[PDB]
């Protein structure tokens, strides 16, 4: 499924996003836009033999299995093939633990490079929510 | 399969540091930041602290800057160091993962000065309904089992009580008249902090 | 840091009937709101994540709703092992922050204890002292008086009460109530009693000449 901007903005609201570790919604709708196209079936292979994955494009190294990347730890990982679905629960979820790592968003370097520091509520202007 | 399981002393004494031990296990192992959480006497959850997959510790602001935690992920290990101890520490010490899906049995940590004591192990004899007291230990807990767990229904323990700088409880067993003392009825006392296992046959008179 | 109020810190509910449990965050936390079941001698068991996510092997009458500062878990047919502790915790910021807990207490009818009495051990006399200790098994509700007697005489000093946590199957408690004595007092005296009282009471007793 691709996402219409606000449609994004909403769900991800709904799914808890909107100040999670004192990120704005319009940082995480910024991300997706950059990372994914607001696609959740968007797939992007690595130089490492990584793969990331949906609507904010989670890394197959550390994240979810994909049966094919050299060096993943947990073979028991969430299937990286689940992280596709119209459904951004999965996605939502993995990107919680992600950004509770220890850096922040700095782990998704489009969002560092394109969103941080920027006027992030501009993604969720003109929205309803 | 997953198990976290803690493990370290039972007791500390006020102003030393309290350090105990996770050890991650199974075969369903997921890539997951790990968590200490305790809980006070009084049914208060805490939150200490985690240290995320890639490392990076992230440690709550009220324990002032005593707590430490550690890995080494060649042991699938990690470590909580809790430093300047006070009675207000004294609580059952969890690891648990940052999903909340695997918590350990947790560890009861008692900060006090008080020696390490075992237990004195008395058989109360007279459906027929038996004991045993289990007095002057230090520090908790004891463990009650009879017949090595086979007896489960039936089976009171009591919370121990502390009366100068000793904690005493009772267990009792219900059986059938016709189960005792035709065959044995043992009460089981384990008091890991003294290495102590006792087992008390309840005999007649 | 977020403060997650459980507002009544207990409720009793008979089985079969519904209730609903309360978590107020003092500022918004989106869905990040996770429920706990614990029972004394056991880890906290995780009953929803995020608000209202099912977590695999939790029977279906668990839910969860809210969002935003205010979250319900729902028990649909409360059952007499759904006695116990529950909490509440937030995930949305550092530090992560649990609820005071509410206290789960499932009503039943009226029950009286069995009650046993036991004398001092051979052992214990032996090593210089004197416990006499009675057990009050399986009654209902919860606040029972118990009064020992020494030669028909009311004695109050040196006893100490203990209950267990209401038992998952048959929503009774039980407890333990102990009378510490020198030897020199057990010996003085032949006829010990413990009686058992609810708001006609219970007796039991022995002869130490018997
Ligand atoms: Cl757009
Ligand atoms: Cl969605
Ligand atoms: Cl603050
Ligand atoms: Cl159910
Ligand atoms: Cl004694
Ligand atoms: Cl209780
Ligand atoms: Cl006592």
């Amino acid at each position: 499924k691709v996402f219409g901007r606000c449609e994004l903005a909403a769900a991800m609201k709904r799914h808890g996003l909107d100040n999670y570790q004192g990120y704005s919604l319009g940082n995480w709708v910024c991300a997706a836009k950059f990372e994914s196209n607001f696609n959740t079936q968007a797939t992007n292979r690595n130089t490492d033999g990584s793969t990331d994955y949906g609507i904010l494009q989670i890394n197959s190294r550390w994240w979810c299995n994909d049966g094919r990347t050299p060096g993943s730890e947990n073979l028991s990982n969430i299937p990286c093939s689940a992280l596709l679905s119209s459904d951004i629960t999965a996605s939502v979820n993995s990107a919680k633990k992600i950004v509770s790592d220890g850096n922040g968003m700095n782990a998704w370097v489009a969002w560092r490079n394109r969103c941080k520091g920027t006027d992030v509520q501009a993604w969720i202007r003109g929205c309803r929510l | 399969d997953v198990q976290f399981q803690e493990s370290g002393p039972s007791l500390v004494k006020p102003s030393q540091t309290l350090s105990l031990t996770c050890s991650v296990t199974g075969d369903s192992i997921t890539s997951d930041h790990w968590s200490w959480i305790r809980k006070f006497p009084g049914n208060r959850l805490e939150y200490m602290g985690y240290v995320s997959y890639s490392g990076n510790t992230f440690y709550n602001p009220s324990l002032k800057s005593r707590i430490s935690i550690t890995r080494d992920t060649s042991k699938n290990q990690y470590y909580l160091d809790l430093n300047s101890v006070t009675t207000e520490d004294t609580a059952t010490y969890y690891c648990a993962n940052w999903d909340g899906d695997y918590w350990g049995q947790g560890t009861l940590v008692t900060v006090s000065a008080a020696k390490t004591t075992p237990p004195s192990v008395y058989p109360l004899a007279p459906m027929v309904t038996l004991g045993c007291l289990v007095k002057g230990y230090f520090p908790e807990p004891v463990t009650v089992t009879w017949n090595s767990g086979s007896l489960s229904s039936g089976v009171h323990t009591f919370p121990a009580v502390l009366q100068s700088d000793l904690y005493t409880l009772s267990s009792s067993v219900t059986v059938p008249s016709s189960t005792w003392p035709s065959q044995t009825v043992t009460c089981n006392v384990a008091h890991p902090a003294s290495s102590t296992k006792v087992d008390k046959k309840i005999v007649p008179r | 840091d977020i403060v997650l109020t459980q507002s009544p810190a207990t409720l009793s509910v008979t089985p079969g009937n519904s209730v609903s449990l309360s978590c107020r965050a003092s500022q918004s936390i989106g869905n990040n709101l996770h429920w706990y079941q614990q029972k004394s001698h056991e880890s906290p068991r995780l009953l929803i994540k995020y608000a209202s996510q099912s977590i695999s092997g939790i029977p279906s009458r668990f839910s969860g709703s809210g969002s935003g500062t205010d979250f319900t878990l729902s028990i649909n047919s409360v059952e007499t092992e759904d006695f116990g502790m529950y909490f509440c915790q937030q995930s949305n910021s550092w530090p992560y922050t649990f609820g005071g807990g509410t206290k789960l207490e499932i009503k039943r009818a009226d029950a009286a204890p069995t009650v046993s009495i036991f004398p001092p051990s051979s052992e214990q006399l032996t090593s210089g002292g004197a416990s006499v200790v009675c057990f009050l098994n399986n009654f209902y509700p919860k606040d029972i008086n118990v009064k020992w007697k020494i030669d028909g005489s009311e004695r109050q000093n040196g006893v100490l009460n203990s209950w267990t946590d209401q038992d998952s199957k048959d929503s009774t408690y039980s407890m333990s109530s102990t009378l510490t004595l020198t030897k020199d007092e057990y010996e003085r005296h032949n006829s010990y009693t413990c009686e058992a009282t609810h708001k006609s009471p219970i007796v039991k007793s022995f002869n130490r000449n018997e």
